[PDB]
């Protein structure tokens, strides 16, 4: 059970990093040069 | 249309300002996609 | 318990990859052309 609680904390910061990562990628599309692909 | 549907979906707000500064054109502002 | 220790190592390199991935995305915003979205 100590191995599971170590793994839960190692997953809780992983999903915290991924959500922090997701807003960065949302910022990339928000601020990006698009001229050739403007439909 | 598809420029506005893309720029609004991904937060590109300055693209949306250059698409909606043409006033008195509200058919495309409420047009829905597929 | 051997299944949990296999899963902990399969998660330890996953968060190692994600941190390596996060600095790449931080580099993308660091070196990116922004002209249309300069407020």
């Amino acid at each position: 059970e100590m191995e599971i609680l170590k793994q839960k904390y190692r997953l809780k910061d992983l999903t915290f990093l991924l959500e922090k990562q997701h807003e960065l990628i949302k910022l990339i599309i928000q601020k990006m040069e698009i001229i050739s692909e403007t439909e | 249309k598809s420029p506005l549907h893309f720029a609004a979906s991904y937060g590109r707000i300055n693209t949306c300002q250059r698409l909606l500064q043409d006033i008195s054109d509200t058919r495309l502002l409420n047009e829905g996609d597929l």
